[PDB]
Protein backbone atom coordinates (compact mmCIF):
# COMPACT_ATOMS: atom_id res chain seq x y z
CA UNK A 1 0.00 0.00 0.00
CA UNK A 2 2.94 2.33 0.65
CA UNK A 3 4.81 1.44 -2.54
CA UNK A 4 1.92 1.79 -4.99
CA UNK A 5 1.26 5.26 -3.53
CA UNK A 6 4.90 6.40 -3.47
CA UNK A 7 6.18 5.27 -6.88
CA UNK A 8 3.49 6.85 -9.07
CA UNK A 9 -0.03 8.18 -8.62
CA UNK A 10 -2.03 5.00 -9.26
CA UNK A 11 -4.21 2.55 -7.38
CA UNK A 12 -5.54 -0.97 -7.30
CA UNK A 13 -9.07 -1.14 -8.69
CA UNK A 14 -12.04 -1.59 -6.37
CA UNK A 15 -12.22 -5.23 -7.51
CA UNK A 16 -9.69 -6.31 -4.86
CA UNK A 17 -8.28 -5.34 -1.47
CA UNK A 18 -4.62 -5.23 -0.48
CA UNK A 19 -4.95 -8.10 2.02
CA UNK A 20 -5.49 -10.55 -0.84
CA UNK A 21 -2.39 -9.24 -2.60
CA UNK A 22 -0.37 -9.53 0.63
CA UNK A 23 -1.50 -13.16 0.66
CA UNK A 24 -0.39 -13.47 -2.99
CA UNK A 25 3.24 -12.41 -2.37
CA UNK A 26 4.45 -15.10 0.06
CA UNK A 27 8.15 -14.70 0.87
CA UNK A 28 8.74 -11.53 -1.17
CA UNK A 29 11.35 -9.36 0.55
CA UNK A 30 11.07 -5.56 0.51
CA UNK A 31 13.59 -4.95 -2.28
CA UNK A 32 11.90 -7.76 -4.20
CA UNK A 33 8.67 -5.78 -3.72
CA UNK A 34 10.30 -2.59 -5.00
CA UNK A 35 11.24 -4.56 -8.12
CA UNK A 36 7.81 -6.23 -8.39
CA UNK A 37 5.82 -2.98 -8.22
CA UNK A 38 7.97 -1.48 -10.99
CA UNK A 39 7.43 -4.66 -13.03
CA UNK A 40 3.65 -4.39 -12.63
CA UNK A 41 3.70 -0.68 -13.49
CA UNK A 42 5.66 -1.40 -16.67
CA UNK A 43 3.33 -4.25 -17.63
CA UNK A 44 0.31 -1.97 -17.17
CA UNK A 45 1.85 1.02 -18.93
CA UNK A 46 2.66 -0.16 -22.45
CA UNK A 47 2.57 -3.96 -22.57
CA UNK A 48 -1.12 -3.09 -22.36
CA UNK A 49 -1.75 0.24 -24.09
CA UNK A 50 -4.85 1.03 -22.03
CA UNK A 51 -5.22 4.60 -20.74
CA UNK A 52 -5.75 3.50 -17.15
CA UNK A 53 -3.81 2.89 -13.95
CA UNK A 54 -5.75 -0.01 -12.40
CA UNK A 55 -5.07 -3.75 -12.50
CA UNK A 56 -6.71 -6.99 -11.48
CA UNK A 57 -5.44 -9.70 -13.86
CA UNK A 58 -1.92 -8.44 -14.67
CA UNK A 59 -0.63 -9.85 -11.39
CA UNK A 60 -1.79 -13.39 -12.18
CA UNK A 61 -0.44 -12.85 -15.71
CA UNK A 62 3.03 -11.73 -14.55
CA UNK A 63 3.66 -12.80 -10.92
CA UNK A 64 4.39 -16.38 -12.02
CA UNK A 65 6.70 -15.05 -14.74
CA UNK A 66 8.82 -13.40 -12.03
CA UNK A 67 11.89 -14.46 -10.05
CA UNK A 68 12.13 -13.21 -6.45
CA UNK A 69 15.28 -11.11 -6.27
CA UNK A 70 16.96 -13.28 -3.63
CA UNK A 71 15.49 -16.50 -5.07
CA UNK A 72 17.92 -17.79 -7.60
CA UNK A 73 20.46 -20.58 -7.28
CA UNK A 74 20.26 -24.20 -8.33
CA UNK A 75 17.30 -23.80 -10.66
CA UNK A 76 14.13 -25.55 -9.54
CA UNK A 77 12.96 -28.34 -11.86
CA UNK A 78 9.54 -26.79 -12.42
CA UNK A 79 9.68 -27.83 -16.09
CA UNK A 80 9.12 -31.58 -15.55
CA UNK A 81 5.36 -30.76 -15.37
CA UNK A 82 4.47 -34.24 -14.04
CA UNK A 83 0.95 -34.37 -12.57
CA UNK A 84 0.27 -36.81 -9.74
CA UNK A 85 -2.51 -38.15 -11.97
CA UNK A 86 0.29 -39.38 -14.22
CA UNK A 87 1.77 -41.53 -11.43
CA UNK A 88 -1.37 -43.57 -10.75
CA UNK A 89 -0.10 -46.27 -8.38
CA UNK A 90 2.08 -46.15 -5.24
CA UNK A 91 -0.74 -45.00 -2.94
CA UNK A 92 1.16 -46.23 0.14
CA UNK A 93 4.03 -43.93 -0.88
CA UNK A 94 1.95 -41.18 -2.49
CA UNK A 95 -0.01 -40.42 0.68
CA UNK A 96 3.07 -40.24 2.93
CA UNK A 97 4.79 -37.96 0.41
CA UNK A 98 1.75 -35.69 0.12
CA UNK A 99 1.26 -35.43 3.89
CA UNK A 100 4.95 -34.91 4.73
CA UNK A 101 6.12 -32.65 1.88
CA UNK A 102 2.97 -31.08 0.38
CA UNK A 103 0.59 -30.49 3.29
CA UNK B 1 31.59 -38.62 -29.23
CA UNK B 2 34.16 -41.26 -28.27
CA UNK B 3 34.59 -42.32 -24.64
CA UNK B 4 38.02 -43.96 -24.86
CA UNK B 5 37.39 -46.76 -22.38
CA UNK B 6 38.35 -45.65 -18.87
CA UNK B 7 39.12 -42.17 -20.21
CA UNK B 8 36.90 -40.51 -17.58
CA UNK B 9 38.71 -41.87 -14.50
CA UNK B 10 41.20 -39.39 -13.12
CA UNK B 11 43.93 -38.71 -10.56
CA UNK B 12 42.01 -36.80 -7.93
CA UNK B 13 38.88 -37.43 -5.87
CA UNK B 14 36.39 -35.30 -7.79
CA UNK B 15 37.77 -34.63 -11.27
CA UNK B 16 36.28 -37.85 -12.66
CA UNK B 17 32.91 -36.53 -11.48
CA UNK B 18 33.75 -33.29 -13.30
CA UNK B 19 34.84 -35.10 -16.47
CA UNK B 20 31.60 -37.10 -16.74
CA UNK B 21 29.48 -33.98 -16.28
CA UNK B 22 31.60 -32.01 -18.75
CA UNK B 23 31.24 -34.76 -21.36
CA UNK B 24 27.46 -34.86 -20.99
CA UNK B 25 27.19 -31.04 -20.92
CA UNK B 26 29.22 -30.63 -24.11
CA UNK B 27 27.25 -33.38 -25.84
CA UNK B 28 24.00 -31.72 -24.72
CA UNK B 29 25.24 -28.53 -26.37
CA UNK B 30 24.81 -30.16 -29.80
CA UNK B 31 21.44 -31.89 -29.56
CA UNK B 32 21.83 -34.54 -32.33
CA UNK B 33 24.81 -36.27 -30.73
CA UNK B 34 25.94 -39.79 -29.86
CA UNK B 35 27.91 -41.14 -26.88
CA UNK B 36 29.93 -44.31 -27.54
CA UNK B 37 30.85 -45.99 -24.23
CA UNK B 38 33.40 -48.45 -25.60
CA UNK B 39 34.04 -51.30 -23.13
CA UNK B 40 31.58 -50.09 -20.51
CA UNK B 41 33.09 -52.67 -18.11
CA UNK B 42 36.02 -50.40 -17.21
CA UNK B 43 33.72 -47.56 -16.13
CA UNK B 44 30.47 -49.08 -14.76
CA UNK B 45 31.31 -52.13 -12.61
CA UNK B 46 28.73 -53.74 -10.35
CA UNK B 47 28.08 -51.43 -7.39
CA UNK B 48 29.12 -52.42 -3.89
CA UNK B 49 30.94 -55.72 -4.33
CA UNK B 50 33.19 -57.04 -1.58
CA UNK B 51 36.08 -57.88 -3.92
CA UNK B 52 36.84 -54.23 -4.73
CA UNK B 53 38.64 -51.32 -3.10
CA UNK B 54 38.76 -47.53 -3.19
CA UNK B 55 35.06 -47.15 -3.97
CA UNK B 56 35.54 -44.54 -6.72
CA UNK B 57 34.27 -47.08 -9.26
CA UNK B 58 30.99 -46.97 -7.28
CA UNK B 59 30.84 -43.16 -7.15
CA UNK B 60 31.44 -42.85 -10.90
CA UNK B 61 28.80 -45.47 -11.83
CA UNK B 62 26.33 -43.74 -9.48
CA UNK B 63 27.08 -40.43 -11.23
CA UNK B 64 26.46 -42.18 -14.55
CA UNK B 65 23.09 -43.51 -13.33
CA UNK B 66 22.29 -39.94 -12.23
CA UNK B 67 23.28 -37.77 -15.18
CA UNK B 68 22.45 -40.24 -17.97
CA UNK B 69 18.78 -40.56 -16.99
CA UNK B 70 18.08 -38.47 -13.88
CA UNK B 71 15.09 -36.15 -13.93
CA UNK B 72 14.15 -32.96 -15.82
CA UNK B 73 15.61 -34.66 -18.91
CA UNK B 74 14.49 -33.18 -22.24
CA UNK B 75 15.60 -32.96 -25.88
CA UNK B 76 16.16 -36.72 -25.88
CA UNK B 77 18.18 -36.69 -29.13
CA UNK B 78 21.28 -37.57 -27.10
CA UNK B 79 21.73 -41.24 -27.99
CA UNK C 1 23.61 42.95 -42.91
CA UNK C 2 21.79 45.56 -45.00
CA UNK C 3 19.69 42.70 -46.44
CA UNK C 4 18.04 42.10 -43.04
CA UNK C 5 14.61 42.54 -44.67
CA UNK C 6 14.59 38.75 -45.09
CA UNK C 7 16.45 35.90 -43.41
CA UNK C 8 14.52 32.77 -44.42
CA UNK C 9 17.12 31.25 -46.75
CA UNK C 10 20.70 32.20 -47.59
CA UNK C 11 23.91 31.01 -49.24
CA UNK C 12 27.29 30.42 -47.60
CA UNK C 13 30.36 31.58 -49.55
CA UNK C 14 33.91 30.40 -48.71
CA UNK C 15 35.16 33.84 -49.79
CA UNK C 16 33.04 35.28 -46.94
CA UNK C 17 32.14 32.39 -44.59
CA UNK C 18 34.38 31.47 -41.65
CA UNK C 19 34.25 28.48 -39.31
CA UNK C 20 32.83 29.48 -35.92
CA UNK C 21 31.20 27.11 -33.44
CA UNK C 22 29.35 27.18 -30.12
CA UNK C 23 29.01 24.61 -27.35
CA UNK C 24 27.36 21.22 -27.78
CA UNK C 25 23.63 21.32 -28.52
CA UNK C 26 21.16 18.42 -28.40
CA UNK C 27 18.39 17.03 -30.62
CA UNK C 28 16.65 13.73 -31.25
CA UNK C 29 17.86 11.28 -33.92
CA UNK C 30 15.73 10.10 -36.85
CA UNK C 31 13.57 7.02 -36.17
CA UNK C 32 14.32 4.09 -38.47
CA UNK C 33 10.62 3.83 -39.39
CA UNK C 34 10.81 7.16 -41.23
CA UNK C 35 14.23 7.17 -42.95
CA UNK C 36 16.88 4.46 -43.41
CA UNK C 37 20.06 6.53 -43.25
CA UNK C 38 22.33 3.47 -43.57
CA UNK C 39 20.54 2.42 -46.77
CA UNK C 40 21.06 5.90 -48.24
CA UNK C 41 24.76 6.02 -47.32
CA UNK C 42 25.43 2.33 -48.05
CA UNK C 43 26.58 1.67 -44.47
CA UNK C 44 26.71 -1.75 -42.84
CA UNK C 45 22.94 -1.92 -42.33
CA UNK C 46 21.72 -3.16 -38.97
CA UNK C 47 19.48 -6.18 -39.47
CA UNK C 48 15.84 -5.09 -39.89
CA UNK C 49 13.99 -7.23 -37.37
CA UNK C 50 10.24 -7.74 -37.82
CA UNK C 51 8.47 -7.48 -34.45
CA UNK C 52 5.52 -9.55 -35.73
CA UNK C 53 7.80 -12.63 -35.81
CA UNK C 54 10.70 -12.30 -33.35
CA UNK C 55 9.29 -12.44 -29.77
CA UNK C 56 12.15 -11.20 -27.63
CA UNK C 57 13.04 -8.00 -29.50
CA UNK C 58 9.49 -6.71 -28.93
CA UNK C 59 10.05 -6.75 -25.16
CA UNK C 60 13.21 -4.63 -25.46
CA UNK C 61 11.69 -2.14 -27.91
CA UNK C 62 8.57 -1.84 -25.73
CA UNK C 63 10.64 -1.13 -22.59
CA UNK C 64 12.77 1.50 -24.35
CA UNK C 65 9.77 3.17 -25.99
CA UNK C 66 7.99 3.20 -22.62
CA UNK C 67 10.95 5.01 -21.08
CA UNK C 68 10.82 7.37 -24.07
CA UNK C 69 7.10 8.12 -23.69
CA UNK C 70 7.34 8.68 -19.94
CA UNK C 71 9.28 11.89 -20.66
CA UNK C 72 6.08 13.97 -20.58
CA UNK C 73 4.82 11.95 -17.62
CA UNK C 74 8.01 13.15 -15.92
CA UNK C 75 8.92 10.48 -13.35
CA UNK C 76 12.05 8.41 -12.71
CA UNK C 77 10.60 5.08 -13.81
CA UNK C 78 13.63 4.18 -15.97
CA UNK C 79 14.75 0.60 -15.41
Amino acid sequence: EYFFSKNQIMKLNRDLQFSDLSLETEGFSPLDLEIFTEKIFYDLQLERDCDNVVTRELFSKSLSAFTPSALRGVKLTKETNIKWGDIGALANAKDVLLETLEW
Amino acid sequence: FSVKGPELLNMYIGESEANVRRVFQKAREAKPCVIFFDQIDSVAPKRGNQGDSGGVMDRIVSQLLAELDGMSTDADGVF
Amino acid sequence: DCFSKDNSHFIIDPNRTKLITTNITNRRPLPLSRSNLQRYYGFAETFYYDLHIFPYVRQLVNILETSFNCSQRGITLNA
